[PDB]
């Protein structure tokens, strides 16, 4: 579909080139994005597994960001593709701070009983073990 | 009371009709003018709101793309580095460049392309490569690259 007799050789080399710390700006697929995630060290943590497959499978970023903002001290390298993460030192203390703020929020908000339950359900964390699984 | 942190506790990820591939297409072309081959997968993909492209995206296009989601009165998302609406991260709509061998977006490397994990597929590319009109020294260099997988 996208291969022709004028780019097949270039595509093979362009798609197979390996990363080189000495020459990192060498044209490579999604290089700008790869460098952005390397700078953030997201290639060396609990997502390294995904950096050899489809980029649409790296992680559910809408949720990874929602979790990362609820746990400022949670090392970002702990987040997993689905939103889970390796429990961090200040985990127990942050859930505490999140409930207080949540309850205070509900007070100021003129919600409805069904809607109040959801907000409390949204921030539930099941700590099965080394990993913490939210929602 | 932490007003900003409250936003994240009340926030819910967007649905299929919000923050979708439509915004990926829009922000891509906006980001491009602030400084493209748009395309329309036999496996499950988590994120479906990525506008796929057939050309490289420079660091400037990509940096501008992420700034378009910038929103005040929000904490710095430590994943993308943008202060954006909670649960609406631009990494989920960033445009992705496809590999012409498999038609899927992945990083360049030796074990990243799904099309180069089966000897039958590599041979088919070797046969195709013989019909290339590209310079010989490139076809030679590419032919070796395929053989290095065998
Ligand atoms: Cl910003
Ligand atoms: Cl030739
Ligand atoms: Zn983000
Ligand atoms: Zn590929």
């Amino acid at each position: 579909p996208f291969l022709t007799p004028d780019n097949i050789a270039s595509s093979i080399l362009y798609s197979t080139a390996s990363f080189s710390r000495s020459k990192p700006d060498r044209p490579r697929l999604n290089l700008s994005l790869e460098l952005k995630l390397m700078q953030n060290e997201l290639n060396k943590g609990q997502l390294k597994k995904q950096f050899k497959g489809d980029l649409r499978n790296l992680a559910d970023w809408n949720n990874l960001s929602l979790v990362s903002s609820k746990f400022p001290s949670l090392p970002i390298t702990n987040l997993r593709p689905d939103g889970s993460f390796l429990k961090h030192r200040r985990f127990n203390e942050e859930i505490a701070y999140n409930r207080q703020t949540l309850e205070k929020a509900i007070k100021q908000l003129d919600l409805s009983p069904d809607k109040v339950i959801q907000l409390r359900e949204q921030n539930g964390v099941a700590v099965n073990g080394r990993v913490c699984y939210p929602t | 009371f932490d007003s900003i942190l409250a936003k994240s506790l009340l926030a819910t990820t967007p649905k299929e009709d919000e923050f979708n591939k439509t915004l990926s297409t829009i922000n891509l072309e906006v980001a491009n003018k602030l400084t493209l081959i748009d395309d329309p997968p036999p496996y499950e993909i988590i994120e479906k709101n990525h506008q796929l492209v057939g050309r490289s995206l420079s660091k400037a296009v990509l940096d501008n793309f992420f700034l378009l989601s910038s929103l005040s009165d929000n904490v710095r998302c430590r994943c993308c580095g943008i202060k954006h609406l909670p649960a609406h991260c631009p990494l989920s709509i960033v445009p992705l460049e496809i590999c012409f061998l498999c038609g899927t977006p992945h990083f360049s490397g030796r074990d990243t392309c799904p099309m180069l994990r089966n000897k039958e597929a590599i041979y088919r590319l070797k046969d195709s490569l013989s019909k290339s009109r590209e310079p010989f020294h490139i076809k030679k260099q590419a032919m070796a690259r395929l053989n290095s997988f065998l």
